[PDB]
């Protein structure tokens, strides 16, 4: 729910909503989130966000055939 | 250049007095055709054949009588006005002395350039058993010219009474993909290896085919957005195998209707 | 030779060739415009960056704005008011990009891609059947002889 | 290619020869200097007496080195630029014609303006301005990029050399050796 | 149409009706219908049968079946494309209304189980004239594909 509102949000903007436990934390879960290609999305570490890769315009490949 | 149409009606023609003299391979028949050579579409509506005598053994020597074609042309004057001595025609597959130096000897009775024909009479692979061939005088080369077949609404469907879909428009694909293999393989290794004839006049206008897996690489990027019209074709077509469902569910009430008769 | 000059002119030898020779332009009795010297360099200059700037797009696809000053000899501002006057009179047309300073070609997608750049194709496959085809008499006269 | 026409002596060859030579210096058009090679023109002369000038430009289009060429020659001749001009044309239009088949066996087309600045032995400054003079006019048809440095151009215009294009030909073909299996099996099974 | 002149066919003269398909006239239509039995002279019996040889039957088929294809092949299917390209895409959205709007008209006679607009012969209206439009879009679906297909990189 959170992923789809804000396509780069900070890592801190999460734990502020969920009220979650730590950064730490939080940064091992949204990694479980994109494993099967739920959320389809990458962690910045260094640029301190996290930011979808869903660009969608997947009509120009073979989904729809 | 000017192009060809030849009617069914000549082609096959040409074919039937081959076998009635009993011709074999070691003779040849020549013949002479009509139509109209005004235009830059030479069209052929009638033929006829002529007594042509050749020796196997020398290409130098051929019998052409003049006096039956002159007697020829004053026979069709009270047929077919309209038509003219527009060239030529032969039999047989080899093209020797006797059929070269003839070309001249029509051209005193034709107008325009006599059009060389070689009718096959075994049609031996693709089609047009007969290929149209015109010369020029500037070093003289037989060059093909785009020959057609085509013919009158009532000549075309007589020809379909006498001799009386996806799947199969495909299978003339592939034969002619193995046409552009066969074609190239054969004609490019004579030329380089052993036996190398003069060449590079020819070469120049084969490149040219290449240039533009045979076309181009480059739109690879360009040739997604060119298929997105193919993408386009299933999104309707999804719905038309869905509207082959909207008749199978129409049909279940008749099945349904017939237990309630039952 | 000054018409036929406007394809392949790229304004760097302009002033040269208005300079060395000047019969009807900069100085001249009949049909001599301007006070003196004054609308002569203006009203050529104007006509042959119309010219110049019309064949661009049929050769540069993509340039750049700060070279596309160096071959009209105009500045960023100068440049954006001549090609203004082109695209409305209904002239030319291309991209002007002002943060990024990139002028392309901008190709019209009226085409539709395969409703037209694929209708170009047939003359690449209507020439290889049909030439070769014609060439197998040919090959048997050559070699056979 | 006429024998028996225009038949001269050995000595008016020469002669015919040096006006066909000087005539190919101020234009590109026609192929270039090695037309006359397989034709029997450079075969009936000396490689002497100023007569190799044809033979010169031959690898001069390759090598790309004006002063080897001016120093065989007489004043009247390089006291024109458009000889040097013309010239270097030729050797631009070699390069310009491996975008599609010469080199490359994928035919993907694609030049930089870094592959042709070694093959004119020009900067990029120069380069730029130098193909738009060679399509205007009317070589080959297509476009640059000055944004990525790229060059794109398509290939009209046959030349007269052989061996280069021919192995080509034979390979574009085994591609579709392997798609006659594929194809034509499953359609005949249909 | 032949003709055979029967002489005197008035008694015991020769039999037509042997060789091949006699005893026509049915009613009074034969033909051009006006000459129904007597035909033109004591019933000439009109027989007409053609024949084909080895080399008319291998040339028939090379030549002329129903439409001639042969001599080019990949120029019928691009050509009937590129003129069609601009008509394509126009003839799949017109009849993309025409087949809907015939699916709305005849169709809502046959709702419920019951009898309500009074359909008879509407719901087999639109069921044989969009039966072959929906046929024609798989066509024209597969040679639009087919062609820009097969390697042609």
């Amino acid at each position: 729910i959170i992923s789809l509102t804000y396509k780069k949000i900070s890592l801190r903007d999460i734990c502020l909503k969920l009220n979650l436990d730590s950064e730490q934390t939080v940064e091992y879960m949204v990694s479980r989130a994109i494993r099967d290609g739920v959320i389809e999305a990458k962690i910045n570490h260094e640029d301190g966000f996290i930011e979808t890769t869903e660009l969608l315009n997947i009509y120009d490949s073979e989904d729809p055939q | 250049h000017e192009k060809v149409t030849i009617a069914p009606l000549v082609l096959l023609s040409a074919l039937d007095h081959y076998e009635r003299t009993q011709t074999k391979e070691n003779k040849r028949c020549v013949g002479v055709i009509l139509g109209d050579a005004n235009s830059s579409t030479i069209r052929v509506t009638n033929s006829f054949a002529l007594p042509f005598e050749e020796d196997e053994k020398n290409s130098d020597v051929w019998f052409l009588d003049h006096n039956y074609i002159e007697n020829m042309n004053e026979m069709c004057k009270k047929i077919n006005a309209k038509e003219k001595l527009i060239g030529w025609y032969h039999s047989g597959p080899k093209l020797r002395a006797s059929d070269l130096k003839i070309n001249e000897l029509f051209k005193k009775y034709t107008q325009n350039n006599p059009l060389l024909l070689i009718v096959d009479v075994k049609q031996q692979g693709v089609g047009l058993p007969t290929d149209a061939y015109v010369a020029i005088e500037q070093e003289k080369t037989f060059l093909h010219l785009p020959c057609t077949i085509e013919a009158e609404e009532a000549e075309e469907i007589g020809v379909e009474h006498l001799l009386r879909i996806r799947l199969t428009n495909q299978l003339k694909s592939l034969k002619g993909l193995q046409s552009k293999l066969k074609d190239v393989v054969e004609y490019l290794d004579k030329v380089i290896n052993k036996e190398l004839p003069i060449n590079h006049t020819i070469l120049g206008k084969l490149q040219d085919v290449f240039n533009l897996n045979n076309l181009q690489k480059a739109l690879t990027v360009k040739t997604n957005d060119e298929l997105m019209v193919i993408y386009i074709s299933n999104l309707v077509r999804s719905i038309i195998a869905f509207d082959d469902l909207i008749e199978n569910k129409i049909q279940n009430k008749k099945i349904q209707e017939q237990r309630v008769k039952d | 030779s000054l018409v036929k000059l406007f394809t392949t002119n790229e304004l760097m030898r302009w002033p040269i060739v208005q300079k060395t020779y000047e019969p009807v332009l900069n100085e001249d009795d009949l049909a001599f415009g301007g006070e003196a010297n004054k609308h002569h360099w203006e009203d050529l200059q104007k006509r042959v960056i119309e010219h110049n700037l019309r064949v661009i797009s049929e050769y540069y696809s993509r340039i750049t704005l700060l070279r596309l000053n160096e071959l009209l000899d105009l500045t960023e501002s100068q440049t954006e008011t001549y090609i203004s006057d082109l695209v409305n009179q209904g002239i030319i047309y291309a991209k002007v990009n002002r943060p990024a300073k990139i002028v392309n070609f901008e190709k019209p997608k009226n085409s539709s891609q395969l409703l037209n750049e694929w209708s170009h194709n047939v003359d690449e496959l209507l020439e290889h059947i049909e030439t070769i085809g014609h060439l197998i008499t040919k090959e048997e006269i050559m070699h056979g002889l | 290619t006429l024998e028996p026409s225009t038949s001269i002596t050995l000595a008016e060859r020469q002669q015919l020869a040096y006006d066909l030579s000087i005539s190919a210096l101020l234009g590109d058009k026609i192929y270039n200097f090695g037309e006359l090679l397989h034709h029997p023109i450079m075969e009936t002369i000396v490689n002497d007496s100023n007569y190799d000038w044809l033979f010169q430009l031959l690898n001069a289009l390759t090598v790309g080195d004006f002063d080897k060429f001016d120093s065989l020659i007489k004043v009247q001749i390089s006291k024109i630029p458009i000889l040097a001009q013309h010239e270097s044309f030729l050797r631009q239009k070699i390069c310009l014609m491996t975008l599609i088949e010469t080199v490359f066996v994928k035919n993907i087309r694609m030049l930089s303006f870094e592959d042709i600045s070694k093959a004119t032995h020009l900067p990029k400054d120069n380069v730029e301005h130098l193909v738009m003079r060679a399509i205007s006019l009317g070589l080959l048809k297509g476009s640059i990029d000055q944004v990525n440095e790229l060059v794109t151009i398509s290939w009209v215009q046959p030349r007269i050399i052989s061996g280069d294009q021919i192995t080509k030909m034979k390979d574009r073909l085994v591609e579709w050796n392997d798609q006659v299996e594929k194809l034509g099996k499953k359609m005949e099974a249909r | 149409d032949a003709f055979r002149l029967i002489d005197t066919g008035a008694l015991i003269n020769n039999l037509e009706p042997r060789q091949t398909t006699s005893n026509t006239g049915l009613l009074n239509k034969a033909n051009i219908q006006a000459l129904i039995h007597g035909l033109n002279r004591h019933y000439y019996s009109l027989n007409i049968d053609y024949h084909k040889t080895a080399k008319e039957t291998k040339m028939l088929m090379n030549l002329h079946k129903e439409q001639w294809q042969s001599g080019l092949k990949m120029y019928d299917y691009e050509e009937k494309e590129e003129s069609n390209l601009a008509a394509t895409k126009s003839m799949v959205k017109i009849a993309e209304q025409y087949s809907k709007r015939i699916e709305e008209e005849k169709e809502l006679t046959e709702e419920e189980l019951k009898t309500r607009y009074v359909g008879r012969q509407d719901p087999k209206k639109h069921l044989s004239e969009t039966a072959d439009e929906t046929l024609e879009n798989n066509i024209v679906s597969v040679l639009t594909a087919g062609v820009n297909s097969v390697a042609i990189k």
